[PDB]
């Protein structure tokens, strides 16, 4: 028994946190929507 | 339909003992996109107040109500992106972030490398002009704990 | 129950069984209309279906995989409706299909009025092959049914 | 729960039944899956 209800708007803010990688990653994707890193 | 207004949403569940966010949820044009592991297909609540799937494929992790997918904006593998995350019990919350890149043997697709708590999956991904250019919670994990969403996006 | 063959959508939910409408079982996924279990899981006696693709336009649903049928009418052959009526053994009836046009491309339709249950049941082309699935159609001038031969994309 | 369970072998029969016309219709399809005419 599931439901939604309102979190917000969706809108950028000008001027947020800015942090994360940018990583650069061989993946796959198996028949059930998983993705794996190949080596 | 309950209501239907242009936003971000939580996915909640009734099914144990604390009220669980299992996801998160953009309603854009009448139609509410989540993530498939979210909701497993099956239809949603919305007051009294209900929403059957229009659309879903498990491959691509993604799942529509009410209607068609209408996110068709996508990344330009050049600048910065924001993560929307709307984590259990917490505020929405922007997140910047410059996406990296899943190399399939398929193209190559966006992602962003953010960690956040099980049931946040289904939060959009956005752009400098504020359209949804995917969503997050489906991706890896590296060396390093460290989540790697990828920027999931369907086709309008 | 992962054989391939036809099957029948139940539900004990009624005064006793009830026959929602058909669907095909082919290469461990389970193909049928979406109208009929409203993509909602499958118990297989002792095996469970998860949903895995399904579209409400095109009012198909697949389970355990994506859709795997894509024969499709050659636009002139006969076909058989292997119907699947409710509480009644399975039957193949011939015939030529007619023609839906729409504004996006033609599809093959058959002439064939059956019940509901029976929608789901699959339409072959000469070699067996699932060409499209019965129950989605229209209501022509007289009051007849008119159902498409409704086939998805692998 | 709906539950599945077994009808037959899907094959062609030799031995059938021919029914039914072959009209040629006009028709429409809206989002809702419905079809209809023009």
């Amino acid at each position: 028994d599931m439901y939604i209800e309102r979190a917000g708007d969706i809108t950028w803010e000008k001027d947020a946190e800015v942090t994360g990688n940018s990583p650069r990653l061989d993946v796959a994707l198996d028949e059930s929507g998983d993705f794996s890193l190949v080596e | 339909k309950g209501e239907t207004t242009d936003g971000v949403y939580r996915v909640m569940t009734r099914r144990l003992l604390g009220s669980t966010q299992v996801g998160v949820g953009v309603m854009q044009e009448g139609v509410f996109h989540t993530m498939w592991h979210v909701t497993k297909g099956a239809a949603l609540r919305s007051g009294e107040g209900r929403l059957d799937p229009y659309w879903g494929d498990v491959k691509q992790d993604l799942v529509s109500y009410c209607g068609p997918w209408k996110l068709d904006a996508a990344w330009d593998g050049l600048s910065e992106v924001q993560l929307l995350a709307v984590p259990p019990g917490e505020r929405a919350k922007n997140i910047q972030t410059l996406p990296g890149i899943f190399k399939t043997k398929d193209g190559d697709i966006g992602a962003v490398a953010l960690d956040y708590p099980a049931g946040t999956s289904g939060s959009p991904i956005l752009d400098k002009c504020g359209r949804v250019i995917g969503l997050y919670g489906n991706g890896v994990v590296i060396k390093n704990g460290s989540y790697v969403s990828a920027i999931t996006q369907g086709k309008r």
